[PDB]
């Protein structure tokens, strides 16, 4: 339903990591994406949707980029508490599956 | 006073036009609440709602402030946004800014009076809701006083 | 406003597992309410939800073997077997017939078989 | 029409007289149901109530009839017994015969005015209920008819 | 009018214990309901009732442990004890907010512990 | 709360059965005691309510008695069909215990 790209990634901090998730559906409103940050133990934190809009208290590196079915996560700077595993979730317009569903995840490790 | 009434933007269905403030005033008779709700969204987003918006003020306090694109997902409720007061007054601002240029076609509400259950949210011993108000009652050999609101023994 | 479930435990395969969530500070009715699943290590896996209106809409995978009500927040997965065990959370959609995004998680009931 | 109402036995709260044959008729507004409910019972017992008893009548149709004495055991609700009619017009009967030796108290009993939700129990695309009645709504490219129940594009 | 009643089956010690009962012919909501249980060669014991209003009220042995609700009329009975299997019966009393009688009982299940 | 007289009681085809209830109280309405009839395998049948009226369906040999406290249950002609177990069953007023209490039971065996 929705295919999200990597499955891992490796980089240093300072630098930048791009996400991309694609639905093979339109989006319920065009751009029901968000995008969650999870660390072990921990349920997920929202910083993403609406597939451009930061939640409060979202640091101003990321950012989210978006169309009819491509979409991205951006952190233009890594840090220390940047390295966690990411998802995409999407919301779909009823008859085009399952309402919601997630990506399969991006773990990035220094 | 009315018991239900329509909401909708200028120039609705089509695209509202720029530089626009409108005002509606809701009124609801005395003992009913106002249920407001939204079937259609479709305004120019913006942070916190500054250039385009719908304000929902319930005396001088701001109830509600919407904007941008939304419909629901549910295939049985139509409703997108929806506001429940208590009180019998009710305010919608609807402002548009310099430039319409994408062509958003506002907003469509529906409000109805609701019943105030004065029960749940006033009497000694019994206390009986209806549409529009509610009286007071006590078993047998109380009687209600002048006050409608206390029961004695004869 | 706040999450927390309960009735995580062992449960033997074949028996029934339920699930529970409470909610402090807003009422289960104006907002579309979601339980979501996370096995060990996998990802995280959407399981259904009931909308504010009340109308429970459920996975493809889930569509014969789950039960989701309101009152509380109970899930309720019928013959379970050792995919089952994971950690289970609650989530709080945006609005009344719409989602758009989970902002309010749970804590997370871990669940083995 | 009338929004609520009470209906007490003859020489309430103290015993009824004998040979007493007694009526009320219950009407509410058009777009409102009845709920009629009795907070005290207090009546001869007999086989079928074919003595003393209290009918509830409907249009050709008997909604109920009491007899008896009874209470409620519930400490947060004084209601023995309860009707809810859809109609808009009830009937209250109280019969008395020859003797009350026992003293029976007869009855209270109150009703008001409910909403009938005509959508859950008459448009093309949407219902909205409110109290009294009831109206359609349309997508944002239909248009309602002259009719008012049906929609369609222009 | 019927009752049916589901959920019987064997349960190990001190796990949980919930029943449920399906009406038919008739709405909850405008009779007191009630669970009452037997054990194996005893006699009828009540457990609890919840009027038509919507009141939960309990016999003194069970007002910390049992929890009743109505939707559907489920029973949650924990700390399951070698002394809470029995054969549970649901019923239904004469009016709403009190009960007089039982006419309409269901068929029972054994739980096993 | 409620006590039931006897425990057992044997008898012949075509004999008087009496069993007391003693409720210790004042009973909801002052009357609300009913009467069951169980036979193995099955779920109670109601026999009498409110101490003395007779539930359609059952024969007009059931008769049932009884003052505030103490009630009674009469078989004036025992039949083979008549051969169970008994139950009394009271309502009592809020604040006076539980609001429902069964009887002991009564087997009656020829
Ligand atoms: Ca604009
Ligand atoms: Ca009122
Ligand atoms: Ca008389
Ligand atoms: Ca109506």
């Amino acid at each position: 339903q929705m295919t999200q790209s990597p499955s891992s990634l490796s980089a240093s901090v300072g630098d930048r990591v791009t996400i991309t998730c694609q639905a093979h559906e339109i989006l319920h409103d065009k751009k029901n994406l968000a995008w969650y940050q999870q660390k072990p133990g921990q349920p997920p934190k929202l910083l993403i949707y609406s597939a451009s809009i930061l939640e409060s208290g979202v640091p101003s590196r990321f950012s989210g980029s978006g169309s009819g079915t491509d979409f991205t996560l951006t952190i233009s700077s890594l840090q220390p508490e940047d390295f966690a595993t990411y998802y995409c979730h999407g919301e779909f317009s009823h008859g085009s599956g399952d309402l919601n569903h997630f990506g399969q995840g991006t773990k990035v490790e220094i | 006073p009315t018991m239900y009434g329509e909401i909708l933007s200028p120039n609705y269905p089509q695209a509202y036009p720029s530089e626009v403030e409108k005002s509606w005033d809701i009124e609801v008779p005395e003992g009913y609440g106002i249920h407001l709700y939204f079937t259609h969204l479709d305004i120019e987003l913006s942070e916190n709602c500054a250039y385009d918006s719908v304000q929902i003020i319930s005396g001088d306090t701001e109830e509600g402030r919407l904007c941008g694109q939304r419909s629901s997902n549910n295939p049985h409720s139509p409703i997108v946004e929806e506001f429940q007061v208590p009180y019998n007054k009710l305010q919608v601002i609807f402002k548009s800014d310099f430039s319409n240029e994408e062509r958003f076609t506002g907003f469509a509400a529906y409000y109805v009076a609701t019943d105030i259950n004065e029960c749940t949210d006033p009497c000694s011993h019994f206390c009986n809701n209806f549409i529009g108000g509610y009286f007071c009652s006590c078993p047998p050999e109380y009687f209600l006083h002048d006050d409608m609101k206390n029961c004695g023994v004869n | 406003v706040q999450l927390v479930e309960s009735g995580g435990g062992v449960v033997q395969p074949g028996r029934s597992l339920r699930l529970s969530c409470a909610a402090s500070g807003f009422t289960f009715s104006a907002y579309a309410m979601n339980w979501i699943r996370q096995p060990p290590g996998k990802g995280l896996e959407w399981i259904g939800l009931i909308y504010g209106s009340g109308h429970e809409f459920y996975a493809s995978w889930a569509e014969e073997r789950v039960t989701i009500s309101v009152d509380q927040f109970s899930l309720k997965l019928s013959s379970v077997t050792a995919a089952d065990t994971a950690v289970y959370y609650c989530a709080r959609g945006r609005s009344k017939n719409y989602n758009s995004d989970f902002h309010l998680w749970g804590q997370g009931t871990l669940v083995t078989v």
